[PDB]
């Protein structure tokens, strides 16, 4: 099964989990951004006002979360994530 | 699809059936173009393809439509959940 | 009153669209969007979520997922048609 062209498919699949620390109780994500330097690292932001860190290969390198010098929650609903294109 | 330095007029165009978002390009060369569908499926067009077997119009300009979406063979990777973002992961070291 | 009463699942149609164009007819598109926002905002704001809302919210997810795969099947068919 394919289109009537000469094109690849989607047989390969890998799945990774997220929101372990974050998770009614069911939470979601809003945005993801990977690290240009080592694309195996990435961060994910959620509506609850926090951003988590993780990677693909070694999933225990630094499983910390990012937070400003604030308290409580402040669900600022982060909507844009980027990376500084420098060293 | 168009370029900054080129004169007036799009260079190419891709088409789909449902709402398209979560779009990105190939970082090594213009081989594929990727996009996430609003309804959770994933599509990719073949960029490095000649113009043939596509509906053309006069005034010439020719359209291009070619992808096999995850709408076909059923699987779990779709997770039946809208997508938020896609990104090319340049980690192939195998 | 009107949105917990056995939400009717989405169904596709091809009889009214006898032009080789299958379409999914979602009935309660509002209920889904509302409940999704409902639980998300109540959680973020530190508000209590009544049992009634959590039951239907979990159900609403079921409807959303099923509606999407139905669209996928329709899209697959529609692709076949175009060929």
């Amino acid at each position: 099964i394919s289109d009537l062209g000469l094109m690849p498919g989607g047989r390969v699949k890998l799945v990774h989990s997220a929101l372990i620390q974050l998770g009614w109780g069911t939470t979601q994500t809003l945005n993801v951004k990977f690290l240009p330097s080592d694309p195996n690292h990435f961060i994910i932001g959620t509506d609850m006002g926090l951003i988590s860190h993780g990677t693909r290969q070694d999933l225990r390198v630094a499983p910390k979360l990012f937070k400003p010098q604030q308290h409580g929650i402040r669900p600022v609903k982060v909507n844009v994530i980027d990376f500084s294109p420098f060293g | 699809v168009w370029d900054i330095w080129q004169p007036s007029g799009p260079q190419k165009v891709l088409i789909c059936e449902s709402q398209v978002t979560c779009c990105c390009l190939s970082p090594l060369k213009a081989f594929l173009l990727f996009a996430g569908t609003a309804h959770g499926s994933v599509v990719v067009w073949d960029l490095r393809e000649d113009s043939r077997l596509h509906y053309s119009v006069t005034l010439f300009w020719t359209f291009r439509t070619a992808t096999f979406s995850t709408d076909g063979i059923l699987t779990s990777v779709n997770h039946r959940s809208p997508l938020q973002a896609v990104e090319p992961i340049s980690t192939s070291v195998h | 009153d009107s949105r917990s009463g056995l939400c009717i699942e989405a169904s596709s149609r091809i009889m009214e669209l006898d032009s080789n164009d299958g379409l999914l007819k979602v009935h309660y598109s509002d209920r889904l969007v509302i409940l999704l926002r409902e639980v998300r905002q109540l959680s973020a704001l530190g508000f209590v979520i009544p049992a009634k809302i959590q039951q239907v919210a979990n159900i609403a997810q079921k409807f959303c997922k099923q509606a999407i795969i139905l669209k996928q099947v329709a899209h697959f068919y529609n692709s076949i048609d175009q060929q």
